[PDB]
């Protein structure tokens, strides 16, 4: 549902980690009293069904209009014509529906600065950062790392309202094989699953 | 031979290195003390426009 | 030209619905409420 990657700046100094990833919470608090409606399916369902109709009465106006327009310009080379269109029509009709799901399914938080992407990436599913059960770490054995990889995770956790008392678990998975240099994020990715 | 500017100082501080990393609308403004681009508390978690984008 | 009608139609008929909702609800607390679902509509109106 969520992947990423970040960084302060420029190639600056490279073995010494940092925030870069908490933007993966971004989002602005500013005023939280007035619910964003988003996040409740149910709101972004009936948007959905909304245009669906419109989706929908859309063809019927465009269908009945190749009736007039398809055979008025040919000779009856007609089906091979209405095929090349109605085909179409009833793809365009499609795409253009497919495009209200990302916007009232997939895609309802991108434009949106008070819902982080990781809310979004789980309210999609009815989720709540209060289900992030697990955390795989890095888990490099280094002073800092273990010390920065979580920290962050704090933050992120106490900037998303993950209730006190829902700590999420931490998973090293490195104590058994090392540092795989390039690899890790696998190793660590198909624990997960 | 000074097109290349070393940064020595981001324009956020570590203070506020994490209140931005997750408030998305943190526009750094000018420092008319440095000249510089630098952040400010005025603008952080500001709800007057972290709704407003 | 022909969905921003639809575009178009739409807030009307989703801003006229924040005033039977957006006062029934709560107190005169309005327009931070208001602001916050207007702007979204704006906003939502836009991506659409």
């Amino acid at each position: 549902a969520m992947a990423a990657t970040a960084t302060d700046k420029i190639g600056r100094s490279v073995p010494a980690p940092g925030k870069g990833i908490l933007t993966t919470a971004r989002e602005h608090h500013s005023s939280v009293k007035y619910a964003s409606p988003n996040l409740n399916m149910k709101y972004r369902k009936r948007q959905l069904v909304t245009r669906e109709a419109q989706i929908k009465d859309w063809v019927e106006n465009e269908l009945e209009a190749l009736k007039l327009e398809a055979e008025e310009i040919p000779s009856e080379d007609q089906n091979e014509f209405l095929l090349e269109r109605t085909r179409e029509i009833h793809n365009e009709a499609e795409s253009q529906l497919r495009a209200a799901q990302q916007q009232w399914g997939n895609d309802f938080y991108k434009r949106d600065p008070r819902i982080a992407p990781l809310r979004g990436a789980l309210a999609t599913y009815g989720l709540t950062i209060d289900d992030l059960g697990v955390a795989s770490f890095h888990g490099t054995s280094t002073k800092a790392n273990d010390k920065n990889e979580s920290a962050t995770i704090n933050e992120m956790m106490k900037h998303l309202g993950r209730s006190e008392g829902n700590p999420v678990i931490g998973v090293f998975q490195k104590f058994l094989t090392g540092h795989p240099k390039g690899a890790a994020g696998a190793w660590m990715m198909n624990g997960a699953l | 031979n000074k097109l290349f500017v070393s940064k020595e100082h981001a324009p956020y501080t570590d203070e506020l290195e994490e209140d931005v990393y997750l408030d998305p609308l943190a526009r750094v403004s000018k420092d008319k003390k440095s000249g510089s681009l630098t952040f400010n508390s005025k603008n952080i978690q500001s709800k007057d426009s972290y709704i407003n984008a």
